[PDB]
């Protein structure tokens, strides 16, 4: 019925680094889908109470957003590059999962994920 | 912004 706390994007515990893939990630990759037309519902957490979904948070355990992953990258929270795709993985399945497939969210999830893959193609080499 | 949350947007 309530919103659960968003997930966690800063950990002083965990050791920090900067590589050319998560630099890439967060100035290419990230970039590109912020700013694309059909950024706008991915970028904060599902609120499931304004958004009238009581069974959003029911269905979906592993939420996650494009905010969350931007606050990630400028936190350094990530080690390792795939740990930032899987997030970015987690949160097409989430909508896939919840939404039906001519939903509205789906259409703009498809192609948002369409151009993810492109630019994961061009990932650059460690 | 949405017209049904989820299904339909009006943007």
């Amino acid at each position: 019925s309530t919103n659960p706390p968003p997930p966690e994007t800063s950990n002083p515990n965990k050791p920090k680094r900067q590589t050319n893939q998560l630099q890439y990630l967060l100035r290419v990759v990230l970039k590109t889908l912020w700013k694309h037309q059909f950024a706008w519902p991915f970028q904060q957490p599902v609120d499931a109470v304004k958004l009238n979904l009581p069974d959003y948070y029911k269905i979906i355990k592993t939420p996650m957003d494009m905010g969350t992953i931007k606050k990630r990258l400028e936190n350094n929270y990530y080690w390792n590059a795939q740990e930032c795709i899987q997030d970015f993985n987690t949160m097409f399945t989430n909508c896939y999962i919840y939404n039906k497939p001519g939903d509205d969210i789906v259409l703009m999830a498809e192609a948002l994920e369409k151009l993810f893959l492109q630019k994961i193609n061009e990932l650059p080499t460690e | 912004w949405w017209i049904i949350p989820k299904v339909k947007k009006g943007c």
